[PDB]
């Protein structure tokens, strides 16, 4: 979440979707929303290569409990991350996602 | 999200024009609205580049300047003329709001001292009625003058969702460390604050990526929505954090803070920030409200490569009530010296409520 | 004739909701739905 | 397949002559109808080379020009004189249609404002009666003037199988970005659209290789057969696709689209086209009919080597009904201000049906 500008727009577009239960959620729909955010925010001016790996994954309730980004990496660069950094980032990304919706709720009440 | 800025009166257009000149240089945008060759988020203010501005005699000075490729004195006269062109000026905003991707706010740059005082109060009522989900932040500037000063104060206390810049503290700082003795010289100082006020909306940061993030942090209650600014460099973060709490720099002519926001626009060390806050708590340089738990917030930023350590302070100080009494007291002296004239006392009534609201905020039992 | 046109509608629209169904379950092959639908139609 | 073009009235001959001048240069064909030395399909419009044209005072200006080697004001007078020379002018078309390999259509270039208004309405009735399998596409041009304007509208709503170009939007664009203040200067803009309208019939493409391919895609129902044009460059495909949806470029003085066709005449990248359409769906810059599934179509093309990125938009917008009310309303004002005079109200009756047909097309239950 070090970008901030991109995650702001991404939390405004997933609001109408994640409120529904997880059973009606299918991954093929959210990708069009993520792709829309990367186009509108400042993340468009970015290396096309790294943007090819950034996608969504569905953890396996409510839409605010199974959504998370993945950024899969394979090849030579995969010897630095080694399937454990990707099992640690997602362990972190939840705590930064919760502490981000618990704030945009409290600026909506305000 | 986007933000459309409105400039009213002679004061608005100039400090607005100096605001765009400073921002167009911060970014790699030439005065003819063409990107120069030579990462900074520029979609909030610029439309793919053209500024999202709505300007409202002084216009000719802007049209003759090299930046042409970039686009009475009674309060009653200002309020009346806005009523006559209601549909005209509301036709350029509607398309400006609709054509926008997802509108967020309405930054307003005006001075409460003649037409911008009235026409400004008029648009402030129409804006809230037309859209109730759109934030209206107003960069008002403090100076028949006592009358028009408090009349807009009535509208600014219920309509505007959120920054005062008083010319008196501008004149004092001008003669002290700038040696001016001039309008074109004080404007260089205010525009330095404006371009620094939204330095967390032009660069993708960790927190404060939305306009509602800067507002809801400081303003605890929708009545107490007046903030002041502090800007020191006219070195460690402890030096900047101490110089900002000096009343020689606060641009305002018991009492305590409600919440402070510090903006550090330098390349400072990111681990020493907690060390400075620790020494602030020990020496006790700032006092806060006793009722609610209040803290101080500090945020770092990155200066544009195309365009040293600076620092800005955004705080919600209860001492701002003092400024209102000066405007309030002068009115009563004029009310005994000279269709119904009932709109004034209603404004006089509601402004007194805010003043008592402030003085009751510094008590250990402000609740109820 | 007047009674068989409505039969084709129930027959052809049934196969199309099958095409849009299988073309959704994929990991292009996902941008085809944005080529079949544009108006949010066939949202059932 | 072939297409024979008919030019009626002063407006037709000029914009037709400028149409052939632009096309003869696009191809390697010298003004004296000889191929110059210096892959483009030229058999549809040219006969092995001579243009398949039927021109109908202004003729002398064409005969004196270097292109000589290439071949009242009442609507009743225009309709009457066509009845007298019915067999004469129908003898040059018959041989032009027969002599043709396999006729496909009848492009018509005329303005509804005096003889081309009447004589144009007359040929439109005879054409459909003589041949029911031949498409009649009419490049009408909008301006006793209100009368003749709607009379042809009666014929254009049942005879013509398919493009409006209104002079008002031509004058506005002329003074805005061309600085004309002239007939010879606006014609340079319309002919740029015509030569670009059939850019998918002069080059062998993947799809839209026939005139019935461009028509049946847009027109959903034979009553709703009025289209408008958009042409931006007076860079990626996203820039062009966004600039075409700006109402500052649409040549037309709730409401939604029925189908859009985008023509890209550049060397643009063929894989980024789907990426642009995706961002169009997200930002939601265009709204369509709610009843039937409508999509947007974009087609690429190749510019002639003998003769940069351009773009044209063909769309079927329900807002075109607004233009008809302007013509309709002005008539009723003239009907109260002054053999049987019953032909007018019949025309007035049928045009009102189309207007209600349009306003009912934008409802979620347009069917029945």
């Amino acid at each position: 979440l070090g970008q901030g500008d991109f995650i702001r727009h991404l939390m405004d577009l997933l609001k109408p979707e994640l409120v529904r239960p997880a059973t009606t959620l299918y991954q093929h729909n959210l990708t069009g929303i993520l792709e829309t955010a990367v186009r509108a925010t400042n993340a468009q001016f970015d290396s096309p290569e790294i943007l090819r790996r950034l996608d969504v994954r569905l953890l396996e309730d409510t839409g605010w409990d199974v959504f998370s980004l993945d950024y899969h990496v394979d090849g030579p660069i995969a010897t630095v991350f080694t399937r454990e950094c990707m099992s640690h980032y997602l362990r972190v990304f939840n705590f930064l996602w919760r502490a981000k919706r618990m704030e945009y709720i409290l600026t909506d009440i305000r | 999200r986007e933000i459309i800025t409105l400039q009213l009166g002679q004061c608005g257009n100039q400090i607005g024009f100096e605001f765009w000149k400073q921002l167009c240089a911060e970014h790699g945008i030439s005065p003819e609205g063409i990107v120069e060759e030579f990462t900074d988020r520029k979609d909030v203010f610029f439309y793919q580049y053209i500024p999202r501005a709505v300007l409202l005699r002084v216009i000719h000075s802007i049209l003759n300047s090299p930046y042409a490729k970039l686009y009475g004195n009674n309060w009653a006269s200002g309020f009346s003329q806005g009523e006559k062109i209601h549909e005209d000026i509301f036709d350029i905003i509607d398309r400006e709001a609709d054509g926008s991707d997802s509108l967020e706010g309405f930054v307003l740059c005006h001075s409460i001292a003649g037409t911008g005082s009235g026409l400004g109060s008029y648009l402030l009522e129409r804006l809230n009625d037309r859209y109730p989900k759109k934030l209206v932040q107003t960069y008002s500037v403090f100076p028949v003058q006592p009358y028009n000063s408090l009349l807009t104060l009535k509208r600014l206390t219920q309509n505007a969702d959120c920054v005062v810049l008083d010319n008196t503290a501008l004149n004092r700082i001008a003669t002290d460390r700038l040696h001016i003795q001039s309008f074109s010289q004080i404007n260089q100082l205010v525009s330095t604050i404006m371009s620094a006020s939204t330095t967390t909306l032009r660069y993708p940061g960790y927190m404060n990526n939305d306009l509602i993030g800067l507002i809801a942090s400081l303003i605890p209650t929708p009545r107490l929505h007046f903030l002041m600014t502090g800007y020191t460099p006219l070195t460690t973060v402890l030096d900047v954090m101490r110089r900002l709490l000096q009343p020689k720099n606060v641009m305002v002519s018991n009492h305590c803070y409600i919440a402070i926001l510090n903006i550090i626009q330098g390349e400072v060390d990111p681990t020493q920030v907690h060390k400075s806050l620790q020494r602030i708590r020990e020496r006790k340089l700032a006092n806060f409200i006793p009722w609610g738990p209040a803290s101080i917030q500090v945020a770092l930023s990155r200066k544009s490569p195309y365009l040293r350590v600076s620092g800005l302070m955004m705080a919600n100080h209860t001492s701002i009530s003092s400024l209102f009494e000066r405007t309030c007291r002068q009115y009563d002296k004029l009310r005994k010296r000279e269709d119904n004239f009932d709109e004034m006392d209603t404004s006089r009534e509601i402004v007194q409520q805010l003043i008592d609201e402030y003085h009751a905020a510094t008590r250990p039992d402000y609740i109820s | 004739f007047e009674a068989t046109i409505n039969k084709f509608d129930k027959n052809f629209s049934a196969h199309l909701l099958d095409l849009l169904a299988r073309l959704s379950i994929y990991s292009g092959m996902a941008s085809v739905i944005s080529r079949l639908d544009f108006n949010g139609f066939y949202t059932e």
